């Protein structure tokens, strides 16, 4: 399954609500995860199962979507949330990732 | 020899073919076969459930802790195993079959399993 | 110190009434819906097992009868209906090379029926048997019961040839077969075997004479529900077959007349050559030897100095007064008065039976349903053997007993085959005392 | 077009003799050969299909074998009913072709 | 010494044929959709054969059964096999359409069983045949039972997922180069197939799956001239099909609540139905097909495309259902090239209302007219081609008509297996 | 999900695949249109019960791995334990042993449990 | 007490009537529904028996395991479970943890345990 993530050049202020979306070339039910990668750092898993949040991740992050249409919503984009976000499916082998959305500070 | 081949044999000799009979219990013109298949399965499962609740699951010959009551049959072993068939026995004790089953349910599972449940701590 | 020991797989059974299915090695009986048979059927002798059999209460007969009725109905259900033919017919006599006996038997009937288009009508003709036509009143005729029964045309592509049906028990059940060569239908059977399925029983539908099927192993068997009750039928099973050669000598054609969108009515068209009466032949010596055997067996119940008389049917439905059968799709009604006409007093050549043919028949005596048998092209010859009789006694208590042919209840035909079988259920679980303690 | 050479073109045998007819093809037909018996004035009767499968209604006297480009029809005992022209046919593609035909006479 | 050890839950399976059930999201199927999830079978190489795949025969049987159970309760057009008095429609007719539509008058039975009424309808030339005079009848109305489709039942294909009964599994071939037969080194186990659209078409495969990498040429025996070649595209070719006429629906009551839906009249100009494909895209697609065909027929072999040699209308033209109307498009403009080692192509299309689908004897369906103007866009995802056969030049023509070859073009990567959970193996473990 | 991991070990060695016996076990049981569904459901039930009956007859009821008293015959397979458990998968093994599977099953019934139960009947007797 | 008579009883008292409920799990229009009811009853019975088999609990109504109780599933003491609670209340309490427990029963025993018995019976 190929994953397309957009927008690739999102920018926002430290107080804005943002939404990053992606599309699967095939329906994958809810077999999707979202990751956060700081420059020079290990990616962190934020969301699994499309709608489920990991322990250690604040309620600020929320996932939604099913089938082919998925999104990640950040209710308030604090300074620690400017990172490359990735869309990843595990519905069919091999695992695949989207190209990533780099969230910039205006 | 063969399915029900021992039906005319004595109970002792007939007890050696339990797999011969057991293996033949599971295996217009469309719905009759589906009902026949479902019936065979339900009868099989009712007998397996009885074996389960008596602590006899997975066995064709199962020893119990229920004593034999002479009121059910006062014959000795020679006249049951060597000089009698299973059809005759089934006829002779049909009136007591449910009594025996009740006793098997009570002492071979309800009491025995709680005793085993307690012996697993002490 | 005896203890209850539970045994599973015990060779014990009880009488049971269950659903049986079929096996067989298109046709009316939808035999393609049957499972494959065992390439090497396993008949297992139950040595030292004596079972009580009763062919008169055998539930396999009622179940087979029900199956035959249901198969018949689903076979005819998708076939062309003949309601457009319940119209006034204008009929004249066929006079083309007709014999003295075939005078009035076949009528050349014209009628107005629709054609390829719904508005266009054509005058069409068919040759119908006298028995299929009833006068309306002047040459105006109608098909028999065309307004009181729904006549369904049989599909010409669905064969009426009996195909053996093997009745098979559900798992957990078994069929017990009686191997006693002298078994008379009721009581203990000291030689019993268990089978997976019955032998192949052909669903042959006939009256008076049992055609094809099983023969007695040693001698003619006289089986009755109550031999002293003259209202019961007597099933006579032959030990030797009697060959009966039946024919429909006319060379028939089939005239296919459009009746609906892609639907045709198949009329008898014209007859090629001359018109002669259908008939059946049996050898006089074979038949007389067979009756001598039947009489010798009847005297075992009636007295060694009693005169045994055979006579024809006293009356009733055509299917009962005559020998009804089906050869190649044609339905024959043969006059057996030449077969049951003798007096046996205690102390080469052939018999020709005239036969009538019908196209509109009502099998299983159902109200509001009838079938039209489509014509069979060419000339029909079939050779069947008689394996038994259905007889009825006059009684009326005299030193003489009179036996007449009977029939019409097809259960008796199935019963004549399903007499050595009973269905039992297996009771594999049981208990017995042993000295073994858990 | 796949060409078919059938040999002998004419064979003389009496009743009870063993008759073998060989059909050689110009290309491999993958065991897609049929054998036919043509009596004068009649359409050919199928004897054998798919190299060796006997047609129901044909007596066991007729048998066939072969593979690749070389196939044989064997008549174990030539009877009075078995005289006529024998043809081989290939159905491996299009066009369907027939051999020249071997006439079996007395 | 070694002893027999019995294992239950062994991951072993044998090829099997079993009845499959359908997941969806009709009433003959299971609702709530299948789970897409698949389990990858690492190091499992499984032999597949798309031409021996029993799933195709069941899908074909089930599609026919669903069709028959969809038309059964609909109005049967039996009182319409009457003489028609047909004249040509001359109202705003273009050169192409002269004689294609006729205005046919007939006497139809009204709701009262003792009364008749005179009604008229427009019919396509292909749906009526002469009696000898202006007298015409509906084609094959006396040799087949024509059943009117219910106008409220759509013919739009909806994806159907085929699912294994418990105890069985569906193995999917993930090898992007899998050619329909032989070992597949990358296999996964699924409970249900992907959503397969029951698209009915000939010559061109519409709304199907695309090749993952490059155009695939699949044939049972590529060297057997009599077999079909299924060409799976790696890019879609868009085809825009239309029925430009603005038609009305004339409801004629024929029975106790049973209506015949006739073409009433046409508003405005009468123009032929047609389909457009981009000429450049089609030429690029055929260049890819030729590139792949030369891998089997030779690098120096000339690949020629030609139109169908003949046969039923359903196979000489591109047959498809566009918005409820049945189009028969002339593809001679698409398969007309010789390949030696922007603009559009317009395909005229005929339309029929009396459809004999699956080529059965004694059955036909009447497609009610669709009101307004029809315009559908489909993706061509493959071809069904045949070779002419018997040097240096090969000719390929459109084929089809057997819908199994369409289902087979989707059900090529799947096989059904039976799970064999019991097994025995030597170990040193001894009982007691 | 119950389906997760189903047949994942199919390409694994027999030893490694023997650690997943519950994964492939838990997925074995769960108008003519209606009749076709009932036949599929009944068949799944019948196949489950036939395999459980065989386990009962062999004295392996309720077990995923069951040890027996039937010696392994080198005529069935002469491979050693490394070749079978470490260098082979269960599909390859099944292909090799399918010719001897009915012989082995016959021995599992005839050569042990019928004799073992009749002997256990006599050991609990004393 | 008959079928489900112990439903309002405490878990302890209710555990002595398990056979009462166990005996009642197996036993055009009105014909089809009867067959569907029979097939459904068989499938659900066998689903429970399959789980008992996988956990090593085949043939038993009370089955002890090698899986320790995790206090996060419930931190109640035995006197507050067996003596002062019903099975309906317990089922309400253990809902989110049923699949975790079943997975642990499947993995920690009758899989690892059978391999261990396979090795122990080796010597
Ligand atoms: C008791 O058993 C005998 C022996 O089987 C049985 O007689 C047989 O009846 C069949 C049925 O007609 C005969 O077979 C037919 O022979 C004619 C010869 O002209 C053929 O034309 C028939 O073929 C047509 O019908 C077929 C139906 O399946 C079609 O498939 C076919 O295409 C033709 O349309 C058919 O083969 C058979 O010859 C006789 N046997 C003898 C020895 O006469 C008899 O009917 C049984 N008793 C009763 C009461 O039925
Ligand atoms: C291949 O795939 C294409 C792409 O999806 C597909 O084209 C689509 O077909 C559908 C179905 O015909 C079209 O939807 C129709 O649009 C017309 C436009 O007016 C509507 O009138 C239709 O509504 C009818 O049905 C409704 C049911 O509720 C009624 O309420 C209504 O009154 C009408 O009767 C219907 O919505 C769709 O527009 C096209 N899309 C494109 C881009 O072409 C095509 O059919 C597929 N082909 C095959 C052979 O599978
Ligand atoms: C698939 O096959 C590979 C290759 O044999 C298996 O891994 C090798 O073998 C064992 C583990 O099985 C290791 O000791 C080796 O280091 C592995 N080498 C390589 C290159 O992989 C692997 O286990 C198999 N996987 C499955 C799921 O069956
Ligand atoms: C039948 O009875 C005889 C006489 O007792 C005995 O020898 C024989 O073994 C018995 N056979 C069976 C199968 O019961
Ligand atoms: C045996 O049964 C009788 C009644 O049938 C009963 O009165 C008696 O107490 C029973 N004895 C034993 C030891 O079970
Ligand atoms: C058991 O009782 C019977 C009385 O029918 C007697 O003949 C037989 O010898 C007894 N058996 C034993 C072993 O004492
Ligand atoms: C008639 O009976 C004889 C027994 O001698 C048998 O060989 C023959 O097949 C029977 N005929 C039919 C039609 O069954
Ligand atoms: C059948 O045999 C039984 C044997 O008990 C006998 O009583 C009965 O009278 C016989 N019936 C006929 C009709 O021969
Ligand atoms: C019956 O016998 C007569 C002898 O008079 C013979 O001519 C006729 O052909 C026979 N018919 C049949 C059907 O055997
Ligand atoms: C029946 O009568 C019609 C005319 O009424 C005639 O044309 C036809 O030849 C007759 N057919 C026969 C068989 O007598
Ligand atoms: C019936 O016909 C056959 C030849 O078809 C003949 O051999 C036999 O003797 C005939 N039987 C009778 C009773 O006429
Ligand atoms: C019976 O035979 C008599 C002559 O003995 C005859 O008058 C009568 O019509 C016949 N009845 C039947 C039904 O054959
Ligand atoms: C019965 O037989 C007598 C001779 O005993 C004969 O005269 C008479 O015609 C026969 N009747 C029938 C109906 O065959
Ligand atoms: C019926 O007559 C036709 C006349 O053409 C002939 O060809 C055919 O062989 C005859 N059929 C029979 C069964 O005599
Ligand atoms: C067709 O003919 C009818 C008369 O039957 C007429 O009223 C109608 O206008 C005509 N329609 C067309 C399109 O010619
Ligand atoms: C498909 O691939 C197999 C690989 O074994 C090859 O033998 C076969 O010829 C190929 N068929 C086609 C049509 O490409
Ligand atoms: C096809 O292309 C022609 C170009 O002249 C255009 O007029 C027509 O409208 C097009 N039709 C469709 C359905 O795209
Ligand atoms: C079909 O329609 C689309 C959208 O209206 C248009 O962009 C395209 O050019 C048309 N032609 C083809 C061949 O797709
Ligand atoms: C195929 O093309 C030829 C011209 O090469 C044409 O005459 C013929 O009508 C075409 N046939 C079809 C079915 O398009
Ligand atoms: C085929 O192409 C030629 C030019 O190569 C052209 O003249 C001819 O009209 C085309 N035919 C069709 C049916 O498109
Ligand atoms: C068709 O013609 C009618 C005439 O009343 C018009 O209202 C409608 O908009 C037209 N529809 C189309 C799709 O051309
Ligand atoms: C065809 O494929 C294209 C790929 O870009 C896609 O956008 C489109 O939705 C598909 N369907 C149609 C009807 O074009
Ligand atoms: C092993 O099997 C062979 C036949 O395959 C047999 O002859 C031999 O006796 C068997 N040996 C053992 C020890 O089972
Ligand atoms: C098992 O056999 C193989 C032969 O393939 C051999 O290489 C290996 O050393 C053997 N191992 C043992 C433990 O016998
Ligand atoms: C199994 O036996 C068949 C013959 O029945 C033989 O062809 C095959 O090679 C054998 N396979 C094995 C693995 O022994
Ligand atoms: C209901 O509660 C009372 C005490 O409040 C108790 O005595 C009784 O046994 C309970 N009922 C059941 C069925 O346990
Ligand atoms: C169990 O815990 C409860 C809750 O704190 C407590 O009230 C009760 O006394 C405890 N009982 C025992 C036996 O520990
Ligand atoms: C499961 O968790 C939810 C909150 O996510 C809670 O409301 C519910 O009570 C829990 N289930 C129990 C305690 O059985």
């Amino acid at each position: 399954v190929q994953m397309t993530q957009s927008p690739s050049s999102l920018s926002a202020s430290v107080g804005d609500k943002v939404s990053i979306t992606c599309r699967a070339s095939q329906g994958i039910a809810d077999a999707l995860a979202w990751y956060q990668q700081k420059p020079g750092k290990a990616p962190k898993l934020l969301i699994y199962g499309a709608s489920n949040l990991e322990s250690g991740v604040p309620s600020r992050f929320s996932g939604s979507g099913s089938g082919t249409d998925f999104s990640l919503t950040i209710s308030s984009l604090q300074a620690e949330d400017f990172a490359v976000y990735y869309c990843q499916q595990r519905n069919s082998h091999p695992p695949t990732f989207g190209q990533g959305t780099r969230v910039e500070v205006k | 020899l063969g399915f029900l081949g021992a039906a005319g044999s004595t109970m002792g000799a007939a007890s050696m073919t339990l797999t011969v009979q057991a293996r033949n219990l599971l295996s217009v013109w469309g719905i009759k076969q589906l009902q026949a298949r479902v019936l065979a399965v339900e009868r099989y499962l009712r007998d397996q459930q009885l074996l389960g609740i008596w602590g006899c699951s997975g066995k064709l010959i199962c020893c119990t802790n229920v004593p034999w009551n002479s009121s059910w049959s006062n014959r000795n072993l020679s006249e049951i195993w060597d000089n009698m068939t299973w059809l005759q026995w089934d006829k002779e004790i049909s009136n007591y079959t449910q009594i025996i089953y009740g006793l098997l349910e009570e002492s071979q599972n309800q009491q025995e399993k709680n005793e085993q449940d307690l012996l697993a701590l002490d | 110190n005896l203890w209850v020991t539970v045994y599973y797989g015990v060779p014990v059974w009880k009488d049971a009434e269950t659903t049986l299915f079929c096996a067989s090695d298109h046709n009316v009986w939808a035999t393609h819906a049957c499972v494959p048979t065992d390439p090497n059927p396993q008949e297992i002798h139950l040595e030292n097992v004596t079972e009580e059999f009763n062919m008169w209460k055998n539930n396999m007969v009622e179940q087979m009868h029900t199956d035959i009725i249901s198969l018949w109905d689903q076979s005819l259900k998708p076939c062309v209906k003949l309601t457009p033919l319940c119209v006034t017919l204008q009929c004249t006599n066929v006079t083309n090379n007709i014999t003295d006996d075939m005078r009035g038997e076949l009528k050349n009937c014209s009628f107005n029926m629709t054609t390829e288009l719904r508005d266009k009508r054509q005058k069409v003709h068919a040759l119908f048997y006298k028995l299929d036509i009833v006068p309306i009143n002047n040459t105006s005729y109608r098909l028999i019961n065309c307004n009181t029964a729904a006549i369904t045309q049989a599909c010409p592509k669905v064969s009426f040839e009996p195909i053996p049906i093997h009745y098979c028990a559900p798992a957990g059940f078994a069929i017990l077969k009686c191997k006693d060569k002298k078994f008379n239908g009721t009581g203990p059977c000291p030689s019993v075997s268990t089978v997976q399925c019955t032998h192949g029983i052909k669903p042959v539908v006939s009256t008076q004479l049992l055609l094809n099927g099983s023969l007695a192993e040693e001698e003619v068997m006289i089986r009755s529900k109550d031999i002293r009750n003259n209202a019961k039928n007597i099933l006579v099973q032959f030990n030797t077959p009697v060959q009966i050669n039946c024919t429909r000598p006319n060379n028939n054609t089939r005239k296919s007349i459009r009746i609906g969108p892609g639907q045709w009515f198949y009329a008898t068209g014209d007859i090629i050559g001359d018109i002669r009466q259908a008939h059946c032949n049996v050898s006089k010596a074979t038949w007389n030897e067979t009756l001598g055997k039947v009489v010798k067996q009847l005297r075992k119940h009636f007295g060694n100095n009693t005169i045994i008389r055979f006579a024809n049917s006293s009356g009733g439905d055509l299917e009962v007064t005559t020998h009804s059968f089906n050869c190649g799709g044609e339905f024959f009604y043969c006059d057996t008065s030449g077969l049951f006409n003798s007096t046996w007093i205690s102390n080469n050549d052939s018999i020709t039976l005239p036969c009538r043919i019908k196209q509109i028949i009502n099998m299983w005596q159902r109200i509001g349903q009838a079938m039209y048998a489509p014509p069979i092209q060419g000339v029909i010859r079939c050779v069947s053997n008689i394996t038994g009789l259905i007889l009825t006694r006059d009684g009326g208590s005299s030193t003489t007993e009179t036996f007449r042919p009977s029939g019409g209840d097809m259960r008796d035909n199935w019963r004549s085959e399903l007499y050595k079988y009973k269905v039992v259920k297996i009771e594999p679980l049981g208990v017995a005392p042993t000295r073994c303690k858990r | 077009d796949i060409q078919m050479t059938q040999s002998p073109s004419s064979l003389s045998a009496s009743v009870g003799d063993r008759v073998t007819i060989t059909c050689r093809t110009s290309e491999n037909v993958n065991n897609c050969l049929n054998w036919y018996q043509q009596k004068p004035g009649k359409a050919p009767k199928l004897l054998i299909y798919r190299t060796s499968t006997l047609q129901r209604g044909v007596p066991s006297r007729f048998s066939g074998t072969g593979s690749g480009t070389d196939y044989t029809l064997t008549i174990s005992s030539l009877q009075s009913e078995d005289f006529g022209t024998y043809y081989c046919q290939h159905y491996y593609g299009t066009p369907l072709t027939f051999g020249g035909g071997t006439m079996v006479d007395i």
